[PDB]
This record gives C-alpha cells, sequence and structure tokens, in this order.
RNA sequence: CGUGGAGGUCAGUGACGAAGCCUAGACCGUAAGGUCGGGUCGAACGGCCUCUAGUGCAGAUCUUGGUGGUAGUAGCAAAUAUUCAAAUGAGAACUUUGAAGACUGAAGUGGGGAAAGGUUCCACGUCAACAGCAGUUGGACGUGGGUUAGUCGAUCCUAAGA
RNA sequence: GUCGAAUUUGGGUAUAGGGGCGAAAGACUAAUCGAACCAUCUAGUAGCUGGUUCCUGCCGAAGUUUCCCUCAGGAUAGCAG
RNA sequence: AUAUUGGCGAGAGACCGAUAGCGAACAAGUACAGUGAUGGAAAGAUGAAAAGAACUUUGAAAAGAGAGUGAAAAAGUACGUGAAAUUGUUGAAAGGGAAGGGCAUUUGAUCAGACA
C-alpha cells in the first residue's frame, strides 16, 4: 500500500510495485519514462522489440556521454539505448499488473499504463581497495518501481444598473 | 520451522545491504588514515611514488 | 507517606524489581480478588492465582466469561484460561493473556496448603 | 565525572595534513581510529566548565 | 464524497475514516439532544454434553 | 524576545485528541517572535508571578552522521585462446560430459614438504550476501564425515647461549 | 653489475633507546630515526592564526603628551561616560 | 572524636536523557587493530496482545494483487513519531551566454475580513 498515486474508481484498476530491486536506477528511470502513457499491449511489444534491438529507450536526463544511434530518430532524440534488466524488471511489472487485472475483470484491450514511478532505494554499499591502501565505495543504486494501468472510458454574471439598462435598451431596439 | 527460517531472512537484510560475506564479516574500517593525511612535502623523500 | 528508611519510592529501582522479580515472588504478584460470594464464606479478600480454580472476567472485550485457569505464565505475567481464546479461519486457536487482578475467583481449588493459607490469612472455612 | 571526555589516547596531527588541527584517536582497526578528540565541540569530548 | 457516491494524489486513510465516522456520531447525539471453528467447537460439545453367544465348550 | 529545569497560581489545556511535524490559508508586533485554521500524529503539555542555568550559531581547512553535482563518466586493455553439440536448469560466454584448438615444456602452470594458516580436506543439501560481468558453479552458505605408529617425528643429547 | 667466495640463504642465539649496531650513509633498529614504540605527569608552554550563537532604542571615541637609553614589553596625558 | 573515587548493603537529587549521561542503557572493556606494551567502537522504541498476513491468484523465486488480523498495516520483524539536504511522478509557470534580491504595477491562480 501507499502507492506515489492512486485512481479514483479502484475498480477500473490495477496496481502492481517492485521494491528494492537490484538494477540501476538512471537506466530503470528512462525505462519507465519511455512506457509512460502507453497501451499495455503496445508498450509489451515495444520492450520486447528493445530487447530484440529493433527499437531503443531515449535517454533523456542520465546521458552524459553517451553514444548517438539512428532509433532515436522516432521519439525524436540522438541519444538512446537498450538497457536489458531495466527492459527485463519492468517487462515483469508490466505482467504482474496484466494478472492483475485480468483478475479483477477489466477489459485488457483498453488498458493503458496510467501512472508509472521509480525512486532510489537504500544502496548497496561494497567497498573496493585501491592505490596507496585505500578503500573508496562501490556502490549498487536499487530502485523502488511502482505502476497503475487503468481501463480507458471514453456561471451567474452580476452586472450594474447601468449595464442591465443597455442590455434592456438594445433588446427593445432589436426584435 | 517455517516461521523461524522467515524470522532469520528478514534478520539478515542491514547485513546484506552492507555486503557482508555473512555473520562473520566484521572488518571495521578507521575514519581517516594517517598515512594518507599527514602530508607536507618537502624538497626531498617523500612517503610514495 | 512512607516512613521506614527501608522503603524506597524510587520510580526506577521499583519498576527494575518488578521487571527482575523471581518466579516465587511473581507468584504473589499474580493475586486475585475473590468473589462476593467466596468473600462471604471465608473472610479474606484475594489470594494468590493456582491453576486449578475457576474465574470469571470483569474487565477487557472477554468480560462477562468465565472458565478454569488453564495455565500461570509467570514469565509473561498472564493466566491462560481454556474457555477465553482466540480463533482463526485454519482451525487454530491462541490463548488470551488476561491478567489476574482483572479476574475474580467463583471457585478455589482446596489442598492442606490452601487450607492454612486461608485459616492464616484470618479465614473461617467450613 | 572529572574523568568524562578525557580517558582517550589522542593527539593533533599538525598544521598542513589537510584536516582540522583537533587532536585525534590513533590506533587502528575500530571507526573510532581518527576521529576528533578532547574538544567541547566533539561528540564524546570534554564540556566546556564542567560542572563541579 | 465516498458517502454519496483518473490519477489522484488525494487519499483517505482508515484511521481518519474511523474517527470522522465517530466525531459525526458525537454530533448528531448533540443535535438530537438539541467464526467456522466456534460454531463447529459448539456443536461439537452440545452434542457430546438376553443378549449374544458364540463359540461353545471346546477348543477349535 | 526565545529555551531546559524549580516554588506558587490559573480547582489552566487534553483520547469530542497533548507534544511534535507539514502547510498555494488567516492575524498581531519596527523586530526578536507570538496567535489562529487545515493535514498528519497518538500522550502528555501551557499562561502569569518568581527561582535557576550545560540557555539562542552560517562560518572555527570545527565534531559526528547523512546527501549531492561530477556520472551511468573514468574505467573493468600485463600473464598468446578459445570453439561445437548434448545434459542440467526459470535462466548457461563462465556448471558437467563428450568433441576440437592451444599452453605450462621436468630451473613446469607436475609430484611432495618446512614456516604459517586451522578444517580451507571430502560428501550431501544449496544461492539472500561474497567471487569489481555472470553463475545452476565455489576455498561461499547449511548439515555431517574424516587424521589409527615399539620401527616417521617430538620425547633423549649437547652447540652458541639461557 | 656480479656469479665459487670479504658469496647467497633457513633456523637458533646475543646486543635495547641520551642505548644498540654501523666496510661510516646521521645508515639501520617492525611503512616510525635531526633522537623507536606505549602509557602517565598533562587540559604542559601562545610572542601568534582561526572562531566566538537573540532583537530594538539612546549615547558614542581614539594614530597629536611626556616617560623607563633605544627594540620588545609597560607607565602617563588626551578623547567618551 | 578523624580519613575513605576500593569492597558489601541502603536512601536520595532544582543532575543527563541514547552525538547527552561512565568508554559501555544492548551477549562493552565486547567486536576489531597491534609482535608487544596497549589502543578501542558502533549499536535502545511493531502491537494491549504475535493475534507476525491463513486462503485464492500471477510469477522459477524474491515478491505483487485480492483477502484477512488488528483501533490502526498513514503499526508488516526495513516496524512510535518520521524534519532537512537530495530524488521520483503529477499539475502550473519561466527560460536567445547564470540564478537569486529591492521598489511599483499588469496578468493567471488563490483567499480572509466586513455583510445590516
Ligand atoms: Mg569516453
Ligand atoms: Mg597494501
Ligand atoms: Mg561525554
Ligand atoms: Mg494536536
Ligand atoms: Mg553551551
Ligand atoms: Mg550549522
Ligand atoms: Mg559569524
Ligand atoms: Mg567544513
Ligand atoms: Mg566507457
Ligand atoms: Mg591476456
Ligand atoms: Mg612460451
Ligand atoms: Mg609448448
Ligand atoms: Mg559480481
Ligand atoms: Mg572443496
Ligand atoms: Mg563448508
Ligand atoms: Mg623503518
Ligand atoms: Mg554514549
Ligand atoms: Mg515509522
Ligand atoms: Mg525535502
Amino acid at each position: 500500500a501507499r502507492y506515489g498515486a492512486t485512481s479514483t474508481n479502484p475498480a477500473k484498476s490495477a496496481s502492481a510495485r517492485g521494491s528494492y530491486l537490484r538494477v540501476s536506477f538512471k537506466n530503470t528511470r528512462e525505462t519507465a519514462q519511455a512506457i509512460n502513457g502507453w497501451e499495455l499491449t503496445k508498450a509489451q511489444k515495444y520492450l520486447e522489440q528493445v530487447l530484440d534491438h529493433q527499437r531503443a529507450i531515449p535517454f533523456r536526463r542520465f546521458n552524459s556521454s553517451i553514444g548517438r544511434t539512428a532509433q532515436g530518430k522516432e521519439f525524436g532524440v540522438t541519444k538512446a539505448r537498450w538497457p536489458a534488466k531495466s527492459v527485463k524488471f519492468v517487462q515483469g511489472l508490466l505482467q504482474n499488473a496484466a494478472a492483475n487485472a485480468e483478475a479483477k475483470g477489466l477489459d485488457a484491450t483498453k488498458l493503458y499504463v496510467s501512472h508509472i514511478q521509480v525512486n532510489q532505494a537504500p544502496k548497496q554499499r561494497r567497498r573496493t581497495y585501491r592505490a596507496h591502501g585505500r578503500i573508496n565505495k562501490y556502490e549498487s543504486s536499487p530502485s523502488h518501481i511502482e505502476l497503475v494501468v487503468t481501463e480507458k472510458e471514453e456561471k451567474v454574471v452580476r452586472l450594474t444598473s447601468r449595464q442591465r439598462g443597455r442590455i434592456a435598451a438594445q433588446k427593445r431596439i432589436a426584435a | 520451522r517455517s516461521k523461524a527460517d522467515r524470522m532469520a531472512k528478514m534478520e539478515r537484510r542491514e547485513r546484506n545491504r552492507h555486503a557482508k560475506q555473512g555473520e562473520s564479516d566484521r572488518h571495521n574500517a578507521v575514519s581517516l588514515s594517517k598515512h594518507l593525511f599527514s602530508g607536507k612535502r618537502g624538497v626531498g623523500k617523500t612517503d610514495f611514488r | 507517606a512512607k516512613q521506614s528508611l527501608d522503603v524506597s519510592s524510587d520510580r526506577r529501582k521499583a519498576r527494575k524489581a518488578y521487571f527482575t522479580a523471581p518466579s516465587s515472588q511473581r507468584r504473589v504478584l499474580l493475586s486475585a480478588p475473590l468473589s462476593k460470594e467466596l468473600r462471604a464464606q471465608y473472610g479474606i479478600k484475594a489470594l494468590p492465582i493456582r491453576r486449578d480454580d475457576e474465574v470469571l472476567v470483569v474487565r477487557g472485550s472477554k468480560k462477562g466469561q468465565e472458565g478454569k485457569i488453564s495455565s500461570v505464565y509467570r514469565l509473561k505475567f498472564a493466566v491462560q484460561v481454556d474457555k477465553v481464546t482466540k480463533e482463526k479461519v485454519n482451525g487454530a486457536s491462541v490463548p488470551i493473556n488476561l491478567h489476574p487482578s482483572k479476574l475474580v475467583i467463583t471457585k478455589l481449588h482446596l489442598d492442606k496448603d490452601r487450607k492454612a493459607l486461608i485459616q492464616r490469612k484470618g479465614g473461617k472455612l467450613e | 565525572s572529572e574523568k568524562a571526555g578525557h580517558q582517550t589516547s589522542a593527539e593533533s596531527w599538525g598544521t598542513g595534513r589537510a584536516v582540522a588541527r583537533i587532536p585525534r584517536v590513533g590506533g587502528g582497526g575500530t571507526g573510532r581510529s581518527g576521529q576528533g578528540a578532547f574538544g567541547n565541540m566533539c561528540r564524546g569530548g570534554r564540556m566546556f566548565a564542567p560542572t563541579k | 464524497q465516498n458517502k454519496k457516491n483518473s490519477i489522484t494524489t488525494r487519499t483517505l486513510s482508515k484511521k481518519r475514516a474511523k474517527k470522522i465516522e465517530r466525531n459525526l456520531k458525537y454530533a448528531t447525539q448533540r443535535k438530537l439532544l438539541v467464526s467456522s471453528l466456534t460454531l463447529v467447537k459448539e456443536a461439537l460439545w452440545s452434542v457430546i454434553d438376553q443378549g449374544t453367544t458364540l463359540g461353545g465348550p471346546f477348543f477349535p
């Protein structure tokens, strides 16, 4: 419980979440933002194509010194990648949300990703020995992911007496 | 037995997040190293290359 | 107010003694009052609780229920009554932890030592 | 206690060490090694003008 | 709105809803002034609470 | 003006919600600050007359703890080198078997020991953490098994010495 | 560079800090040697550097005089209450 | 008659309240470091009661979604409250080589008083 945002009329929505997942927060945020707002089946097929390296995930925020590719022209960018681990985690959550919607009885053809949110989980703190007998940090940045899918469904004016008189005079003068 | 197993698995989580080799891994790091913070480098012998 | 120099009003000392009290002291600490009928019959007001006496619950969500003391869990400062429990769907029954100051003894388990205790407290049994 | 904050083996590392000149605990193998000591502004140090 | 009967961040907790119902009962009073296991165990307690001659004088 | 504790008083506030915290709301002070509404919270707290002090922080390369940008960046390029099929498994560049290609080249990447370590040896089970990728594998995790002397050593003798 | 001896090396043993040891470089004596390491006296010594925590109102200065031989460190006069 | 930071047994405080108070409120002179003499931490709080989430379903599994226990899961052994730094999502706004501040007003949003 306690999602970042919930749906009004929860009888038309299904939710899924995953916590403390050992996967890169920045890549996962990019993947979730690529998925944000799509139809569920279209999003799943797109993620399959990303795994097949036919399409790409555009990297918009965490993208310094990234290579450029022609597969970013679909989304009007130059920097895009294919994060397989993040795609697999998001695919698992999508499948779970679809299963929950099916158990609730919602129409699978009308489901769209109405909410998806990735934030930072507590860090996994390994350490590495380095030159001159130093200890440097060597950390994993895990993610909390959550998503909500949703079924798609298809003045007194106060006037002055002068204004009232003007309106009445116009009414008398006209038809 | 399963309740005890779940209790142990819940107990392990902080050490696993700190990436310990196990319950026997109790390495301690100092706050600051004097050999790294004890330097005035004159024209002569140094402590490292 | 206290007058003796050998008694302490220190909250820390009192709580430490209570929580570290050994089993023989916890027996006296787990004392339950008698019913009106037993009070009139014997002439005493309260006794330490034991295993084979009947009780009535007079406080809490289980008020009005009766039963026999199933056990005296001195380790957790509680008593367990066979009739008073909590039930689950899977058939699980968990005993309710009751405090003897919230109970009333309706039928004492009588033996030689219990009779002697009542008599030395000032009772008039039979 | 008159010994509070004083039961520590510590010394300053000197000027020019890129760290503050507060005395620091020696030794090794514990998180205490290298921490500031003896100061009224230090965690675990001696309070200013201890009550008598 | 729930009594009358997209994505939102406005939620009502059960604790607050229960307190609201309790306080509404207080205000209404002022305005007026001015288990299967248990069943099975009960049933079990309610339900528990010449001749013949074979052979003869011989060793078969 | 504000803070911790203390004597007195308001027969002060409080489970119909104390303290704390958040706040696109309201008000009073020149100001230090004070007051009210809403949300959260779940048991204590304030006004005034006085007493008392470990009583007010932006800085001290201040102390302890926590967190950023750098940045998915630098990099994971010494030691010539890996490939195919099957099996297992949710999942195999990295595990097992087989099929191949190579290397150490007897001053070895072979076979034993001394110092040191102390169960790491071996079997069964087994992947949360660790093995800077991975992992079904492991010197990892869990449970056990294993070291047999009249003849090998110590033990005895003396050396420099104590 | 040297490579059969002023050779290389294991173990045992001896020498301990105002001391040792030194084919002598203030070399080495457990990453420490112009003085090993540990604890205490000890909150050692300040000519000096850095910092020093709420508000408002009113008043509000000082490099100019004589001196301890002159530096240093102090006295005194003036200015503000 | 006087002394008493050790030992044993007691009673108290205008003392401190988990970075404070003894180094140590907790398996603390412990863990760990050092050849050694010695040096020496961090670490308290679910709930009244473990009643610590049975059962269905998705998933290899961790877990998720329904359901349930409980006053409360805006208490799920990461557990009273749950600030800031820093972050995600949503809504609104601005942006031709910084941003922030002062005076004044326009615009958009939003709001109190006063209503006899
Ligand atoms: Mg580059
Ligand atoms: Mg090293
Ligand atoms: Mg202290
Ligand atoms: Mg309140
Ligand atoms: Mg102070
Ligand atoms: Mg500060
Ligand atoms: Mg300042
Ligand atoms: Mg600083
Ligand atoms: Mg690179
Ligand atoms: Mg190589
Ligand atoms: Mg070769
Ligand atoms: Mg060869
Ligand atoms: Mg790895
Ligand atoms: Mg092995
Ligand atoms: Mg083993
Ligand atoms: Mg040396
Ligand atoms: Mg402490
Ligand atoms: Mg909490
Ligand atoms: Mg914030």
